[PDB]
This record gives C-alpha cells, sequence and structure tokens, in this order.
RNA sequence: ACUGCUCAGUAACACGUGGAUAACCUGCCCUUGGGUCCGGCAUAACCCCGGGAAACUGGGGAUAAUACCGGAUAACGCACAUAUGCUGGAAUGCUUUCUGCGUAAAACGGAUUCGUCUGCCCAAGGAUGGGUCUGCGGCCUAUCAGGUAGUAGUGGGUGUAACGUACCUACUAGCCGACAACGGGUACGGGUUGUGAGAGCAAGAGCCCGGAGAUGGAUUCUGAGACAUGAAUCCAGGCCCUACGG
C-alpha cells in the first residue's frame, strides 16, 4: 500500500490541509521489484476484476532481435546497467529501460515487469 | 475430567463418557491426530483418533495452532469461525491441538477397531 | 339522486372499460353501493363486474365525480384491482 | 440510482408534482439526458395505466413494443425518434423534441413503420468489420460509404437498412439541440471549420441561421423519409 | 502530431525530439487554447506564462487589471523566450503544475 | 457503496461555470459480432453426540447445485510489416492484420405450452457511476513579510483504473509573494435569502446540486464499486452483559 493521492504542497510550500480521508481509489500497491531467479508472478487483482499479472523473479526472457525481427526465448543471466537507478544494477534487479545479459546477447528490457507479467527485452544491435 | 465424544464412522453413531483419574491424565498432551490405546477407554483393541477439543468457557480448539494455551486469531474463515457478513475477519480466542486440564470436550473418531462391539465394550 | 356518463374509454391493454361520469345527487352523497347499483343499468355491468373508484362530492352544489369501470372477468379485477377496492366494493352476498 | 422531483432533467416535459423520486431510468443505451421511462411514458402520455404496478403488469405481459421489442421493465430509457408500437388499436407513437428541447410524441398512422439512426463513431472491429458505434436494434456492419453522422434509417423489428440517408449540401436537416429544436429545414454548407472544440454546420428551412454538427440530424433527402410529425397528442 | 491543415499552427523549421513536444513527440494538445507571455524562463522545458486580463467591478463601474502565472511547457524546438508572447494549449499533466505546452513563441515587435 | 442523517472539518479544482480525459475504471442496462468445450467432487442444512453463563460453536456419518477446482479455442505485453477507419491542429488509438515469443474465458443453467423466455463467457461501442484534469468566479486580517527543499523543474523509472514527485533515482536552482505568499480569524459551497426606490448592504440551518463525517484516530477485509451510517481490527475515551473463565 501507498498513497497516490494528490498531496504535495500547493506550489509555494504551505501545508495542504487535507478535507478529505485516504480515499480507496487512491491506494496504490508495492513496488513489487523483479530479480534473477526462479520465475515467479502473482495475479494481484486491482479495480473492476482486473488482475494485473505482477512478476518478482526471472531468469529467462523473449529477446527480440531487430535485424530479422525473430523473437526466441533466452536466459537472463545479469542486468548490465539501468538508467533510472544505479542500485538495481549492483541488485539485478529487472526496470524497464535496464539492459540484460542473455545467452543471445546483450539486450535491453522494453516491457514493465510489474505490469506487464513478463520479460519482453529487445535484443541490442 | 474430560467429557470426551467419540463418533462410530461405520453407523454414524456417537457415544458420550465421561472420564476422569488417570486415563483422564492419559489424555493429556495428546494432540490433535493422535491414536489413543483402548485400555484408556477400556474398549478390547478400539483405538481412537483425537480430532477435536473445546475448553470449558466454550473456546474451540484448533489443530492447526501448535501450542497448549490459548491464543486470538483475527482469521476470516476456518475451523471454529463462521462469516456473518461475506470476507468479514474476526478476532477469536482458540485453542491449539495440545490437550489441558482446562479442556472439558475431546472429539474423536474411532479408527483402529477390536475384537468386540463398540458399544458392548463399554457396558453396553 | 342522477347520474351522468361522459367518458367510457377502454383499455386495450387490460380489456376493461373506465367509466368517468357526473353525480348530480341530492342533499347526501351517495354510498359505493348504491351509486354502483345506479352506474350498473347505465351500461349494462354487474355489481360483481361494475366497479367504481370514487364518487368525490365536491363543495356547495350536488355534484360529484365517479371514477367507475368494468371488467368482462371478476378474476380479472381480482388480478388486477387491489383489495382494498374489492373490499371496499361488496361483491353479491359480500360480508 | 435515484433521482429526485426537483432536479429532473431539462428534457422531461413532465412537471414537479409528487414526493421525491419520479421513476429512475436506467442506463440503458441512449443518453439519461434525452430519455424517458417506459412506465413514465406510458403512464403520463399515452395513458393506458395509471399506477406503477399496472403499468409494469402490462408491460410485464408483453403488450407494449419498442421497435417490435416487448420490454418488460418501466425503467427502459426512449431517444430521440423512437417509436412505441401497440397491435391493439394501431398506435404508433415516435420520441421527438420540441422547440424547447423537451421530449414529446406525436402519433403515427401505421403500426409498421422505419426507425431512424445516426452515425457516431466508425470503429474497426477485428475481422475486416466497420463498426458503426450502433446502439439499437440490428444493422448492418457496412463499408467506407457509410461515413459519420450519415443518419441511417432501418426497418421494424427486423432492422434493416432501407436506405442510406447521406447528407449533403442542400439535404434536409433536423435540430436537435440548442433554441432551433424542431425547426427542419435544408442544409445550406456544412463547412469543417478546424477548432479545437468541434466543427459547424450552416443549416436553414423557414429562416437561416448557423448550428452546430451535432445539433443536426439528416432526417431524409428532400422531404421526410420516416414518420416525422404526426399529431402531438399529449 | 506534426501534421498542416487550416489554422494549424504548423510545426518548426526545427525538429525537436521530446517526448511531450506536440508536432515531433507524441503528446496530443487539446482544450482551450490561451496566449501569453514569458515571466521567466530559468527553468528546464518550463516557461512561467502570465496572463493579464481585466475584470470589470459590478458596484463601482470601473475596471481592475488582474494578473496570472501559468506553467506552460516550452519544448526545446520552439524554445520561448524571455518577455516574449506566446500561445499555449491544454495537454496532459507533464508534471506537478504542467498541463500546458507552448506552440508558438514570437518575439515580440 | 443507492436513499436517509448530520454540517464538525475544509479559505480548498471543495464549490459555481466553461473545456478536457487522445490519461482512465465501470455490476446491473443496451445493440451487433462470436462462443457456450471436457471433466474432477468436496462441503451445507439432515443423522449421531455435545461443549458454552452467554457470545459463540466441536466431532463422525450422507449428499447437491448457476458452489469450487483441473483441461482445450482470447485478452496482455514485447518486436515487426500491412490501406485514411474515426477524430481530426491532431495517433498516441482502432487497427487488414498476420508473424513468432511469452500468454485464456463461460452455466449446452434453468423453466416452458418444446412456440420460446430468461441466464453464463466473449469482442466493439454506448449509457450509467465515479477518479483525474484547468480558464475563471466569490471572506477578515500587516498589531501576519518572506515562504518553500520533495519544495520548482528535466531525463530514466516505479506504482496506478489512469496523467502526475503520487513515490524513487541522476541532475538542474528553481517555485510562490509586497498586484498580499506564509500565518492567524472565520465558514459546509452554490442555486439563493434578507432588505431598500434603487446602487447596494447583511445571512447563506430547512427545499434541490456537490462536498465531508460516522465517539476522536489509524488500518483492513468483501465487492464492479467502500476504506462501508445498520463491516471488521486496535489505540484513546466512556459505557455494558457476566456463572468472573469472558
Ligand atoms: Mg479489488
Ligand atoms: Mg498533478
Ligand atoms: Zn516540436
Amino acid at each position: 500500500m501507498r498513497w497516490q493521492g494528490s498531496s504535495r504542497r500547493k506550489a509555494t510550500g504551505g501545508k495542504v490541509i487535507t478535507a478529505r480521508g485516504k480515499r480507496k481509489f487512491e491506494m496504490g500497491r508495492e513496488s513489487a521489484e523483479t530479480r534473477i531467479s526462479e520465475i515467479k508472478r502473482k495475479k494481484v487483482p486491482t479495480m473492476g476484476g482486473n488482475r494485473k499479472v505482477r512478476l518478482l523473479q526471472s531468469n529467462v526472457a523473449n529477446v527480440t532481435n531487430p535485424k530479422d525481427g525473430k523473437t526466441v526465448t533466452a536466459p537472463i543471466e545479469t542486468v548490465i546497467d539501468n538508467t533510472a537507478n544505479k542500485h538495481y544494477v549492483r541488485r539485478n534487479i529487472l526496470t524497464k529501460g535496464s539492459v540484460i545479459r542473455t545467452s543471445m546477447g546483450t539486450a535491453r528490457v522494453t516491457s514493465r515487469p510489474g505490469q506487464d507479467g513478463v520479460v519482453n527485452a529487445v535484443l541490442i544491435e | 475430567n474430560f467429557k470426551v465424544v467419540v463418533s462410530d464412522p461405520k453407523e454414524g453413531r456417537a457415544y458420550q463418557i465421561d472420564i476422569k483419574d488417570a486415563e483422564a491424565n492419559a489424555l493429556i498432551g495428546k494432540a490433535i491426530g493422535d491414536v489413543v490405546d483402548g485400555a484408556i477407554f477400556g474398549l478390547a483393541g478400539y483405538k481412537v483418533q483425537i480430532t477435536g477439543g473445546c475448553d470449558g468457557s466454550g473456546f474451540v480448539m484448533k489443530p492447526d495452532l501448535p501450542g497448549p494455551r490459548r491464543q486470538r486469531i483475527l482469521t476470516a474463515t476456518g475451523v471454529g469461525y463462521v462469516p456473518k457478513l461475506p470476507g468479514q475477519r474476526r478476532r477469536k480466542m482458540m485453542r491449539g491441538k495440545e490437550i489441558a486440564p482446562d479442556i472439558i470436550q475431546v472429539n474423536a473418531k474411532i479408527v483402529e477397531y477390536g475384537s468386540k462391539s463398540i458399544k458392548a465394550l463399554l457396558g453396553l | 339522486m342522477d347520474i351522468k356518463i361522459l367518458k367510457d374509454k377502454n383499455n386495450s391493454l387490460l380489456n376493461r372499460r373506465e367509466l368517468d361520469f357526473v353525480v348530480k345527487y341530492e342533499g347526501s352523497t351517495p354510498s359505493r353501493s348504491d351509486v354502483r347499483n345506479k352506474l350498473a343499468a347505465m351500461l349494462n355491468a354487474p355489481l360483481e363486474l361494475l366497479i367504481i373508484q370514487r364518487i368525490k362530492t365536491e363543495y356547495g352544489m350536488q355534484e360529484s365525480k365517479g371514477y367507475a369501470k368494468v371488467y368482462a372477468d371478476e378474476a380479472r379485477m381480482k388480478q388486477v384491482e387491489q383489495e382494498y377496492i374489492l373490499k371496499r366494493n361488496p361483491a353479491p352476498g359480500a360480508e | 440510482t435515484h433521482q429526485k422531483r426537483l432536479s429532473v432533467p431539462k428534457s422531461w416535459k413532465v412537471g414537479k408534482k409528487g414526493n421525491k423520486w419520479i421513476s429512475t431510468t436506467r442506463p440503458g443505451p441512449h443518453s439519461q439526458a434525452r430519455s424517458l421511462p417506459l412506465g413514465i411514458i406510458i403512464r403520463d402520455i399515452l395513458k393506458l395505466v395509471d399506477n406503477s404496478r399496472e403499468g409494469k403488469r402490462i408491460l410485464s405481459e408483453g403488450k407494449v413494443l419498442v421497435d417490435g421489442i416487448p420490454r418488460k421493465d418501466l425503467r427502459f430509457p426512449v431517444g430521440l425518434f423512437d417509436v412505441i408500437t401497440l397491435p391493439l388499436v394501431n398506435e404508433a407513437y415516435r420520441m421527438l423534441q420540441d422547440e424547447k428541447g423537451r421530449l414529446t410524441l406525436h402519433k403515427l398512422n401505421e403500426t409498421n413503420v422505419n426507425k431512424l439512426c445516426r452515425i457516431n463513431n466508425k470503429t474497426t472491429v477485428k475481422g475486416g468489420k466497420f463498426q458503426l458505434n450502433l446502439n439499437d436494434g440490428t444493422n448492418i456492419i457496412g463499408s467506407n460509404e457509410y461515413g459519420t453522422k450519415d443518419s441511417l434509417i432501418l426497418s421494424i423489428p427486423d432492422k434493416q437498412v432501407v436506405k442510406h440517408l447521406k447528407f449533403e449540401v442542400g439535404n434536409l436537416a433536423m435540430v436537435v439541440g440548442g433554441q432551433h429544436s424542431g425547426e427542419t429545414g435544408k442544409i445550406m454548407e456544412i463547412r469543417e471549420v478546424k477548432s479545437s472544440r468541434h466543427n459547424t454546420v450552416m443549416i436553414s428551412g423557414e429562416t437561416d441561421f448557423e448550428t452546430i454538427e451535432d445539433y443536426v440530424i439528416v432526417i431524409g433527402e428532400d422531404k421526410p423519409e420516416i414518420r416525422l410529425g404526426g399529431e402531438i397528442s399529449e | 502530431m506534426a501534421r498542416d491543415i487550416g489554422l494549424n499552427i504548423p510545426a518548426p523549421s526545427e525538429e525537436c525530439d521530446d517526448a511531450y513536444c506536440p508536432f515531433h513527440g507524441t503528446l496530443p494538445v487539446r482544450g482551450q487554447i490561451l496566449v501569453g507571455t514569458v515571466v521567466s524562463s530559468k527553468m528546464d522545458n518550463t516557461v512561467v506564462i502570465e496572463r493579464q486580463y481585466m475584470k470589470m467591478v459590478s458596484k463601482y463601474q470601473r475596471y481592475e487589471k488582474r494578473r496570472s502565472k501559468i506553467h506552460a511547457h516550452n519544448p526545446a524546438c520552439i524554445s520561448a523566450k524571455v518577455g516574449d508572447i506566446v500561445t499555449i494549449a491544454e495537454c496532459r499533466p507533464i508534471s506537478k503544475t504542467k498541463s500546458y505546452v507552448v506552440v508558438k513563441a514570437e518575439v515580440p515587435k
């Protein structure tokens, strides 16, 4: 659980005095980070019967060659780097926009594993 | 002083027994799922598996919970809880599978049968 | 007591006749059974079949509004008309 | 899902008498703004049943049909140009918007008559289908001849196409809002004025003016193809 | 995106690889179009813009000019200057206070 | 989770009003396009024995469904090529799509006059409900002058129904204010009401619209939807039934 309601001052620093409680629709879940392990997923429910698939661990990827446009599933070994956080590279976290290392070759994750339910990585040219 | 309830699966017949003394002390410590010799019941080779219990104040034992004492449980379903509303959680008082001197009733079932009849081996 | 009838629309969706008339009574406002007995002869409707919903008398002048109705079946009346109307309308031999 | 006596919609001609709620219309296919309950229609306009229970009885017994569909619910919405058919008297009525934006009923002559609809968004269902954002009846998932706002006409109750009433310059047009509601007249110029809100249209019937493209109905080639105006019975 | 039609406010002579750039990016600009001047452009991709108008007071029957500040998105291809008249149109929320992106920044004359 | 009540909090996109959502969810309802495929077999009341001051509630025996589980034909996300389909400044969407890579549903249920009626799944859209969004409109105060560091913004992310510092990271050094920020005072907002010849001035208890609240407070289950007025959980606070174990 996290609160994603509109609570960060107004424009100036005058502390916004809340007139409403923490509503149910403003409650966001936890960042279920993904690592390189046994491929584990959970069918967490969301609004309107939309069970969003959340991934937690994975050592395989759907590496997509751009030269020929062929999709083959190759194992994930290590995150090469990541622009979003300099610590996920050390933690082997698999976020979107990171760069993983597969058997096919180095690839960049182009899918959000916490929302997509799979690790779809485009093979870097 | 245990007020044991024993049921027969072959006829769906439950015999209520009032037991005391050394046999009651033998029943103490026997967790849920234990098998007990019929000499504690006097039955000719009838072995009973204990599958329940409750306190003097009506608190029901739980086979799930390990430990003899009481615990507070915020459950949403299971043994000894009925949801008044659909998917409602409550904090009841349950017991472990361990048998205690503050336990009255011991529900159990007949498993390993004996030579004689079940009824006639208790004077009936 | 006198009666003149103006509107006799028949509802095709229920097979009943809507009786609208002006009650030219004198003095004492007639009861529902009496107005039914008078309104029966105007359109050939039995007491069990002819039904009246109000004989509402206005101020001053002795004129009343009569919203009576006619059915081709008493079971249809019991299925459609409310129970207070069935009690309020005395059947032949009713108590 | 309630609505009160005071906050009854502007398109609802029925007054502000009674006690709070007046017959909450369902979600339905049509907009709730231009909608009246079938129970309110049969209890106020036509006057075939006076109570709500008797209205629910007559609806439930398959006695009233809305484009050949005998709806048993008294909360069904009704949109503009909707036909109500009663076979027992041959009473045909059409939902119409008068000059004040309110919804009324005009009686028709024949029981069997078409119904007019409109195109609002042509999307593509997977399977090579040009979905027209239909909401009522059956239709034809057609081709690019069927454009937006084309105002299709379809039969009843089978709801097959009768004639593609495509609009052009000079063709007929009926207003569906504003202060010009019900002033049907020929189209003068349908200008595709680019802007962030929506485009515009030029229409002149008895008197010329400018009107919005969401307040125009392509109701005929030169003359009324559908039975637009019959008898305005309350 | 970069599309030329009547009253287009056409895409500039400079290409921008911005994600929120209306002509070259993928941000659909839509809403209410407005006009203003850059109060200051000391902030990345965001020019504070002032709207100046007047509200006639009913009782006194006179006027009072009212200032107002708006934060707009300043794409690099446009690059709205300092104190220049510019037309802004609404977009989806870019940031904490950014729902407008500038589309035409004309240096004043 | 609709009504119903209250009017504490709230000086606020809370509200009135004009737009937007091409940034989103929607059970019931709506029309068209499809489908409705194999199974598995618990556990209820009931039977036999109770425990319990109560609140509650145990065991063994029998069993059913539109209950629940397992299996086949989609959606979801990556990468592609393919023709205006809407809207149109405007794709970013639908997409003809197909490609391969991970990746799914239903109750051939019920009734009948066997005419049919009503239900399950599914795709597209609508409608309904609600979140979000911003131009503008409306208090007293200087015996209230600086306020703000997640504060202002950029890139990459994260979570979300969805856009978003909503959270996180690297970075920039901004942002609001003397045309009143920040603080204090006060207040449910508006439609309106009082009064006067009017300009105005004063209040916005009741009828309708939206907002919030459930002893004060935090947290959570269930559900299409709630942090639920007749849901829970604990703390504070008061009270209450007890066979004193609750
Ligand atoms: Mg949920
Ligand atoms: Mg924001
Ligand atoms: Zn650009």
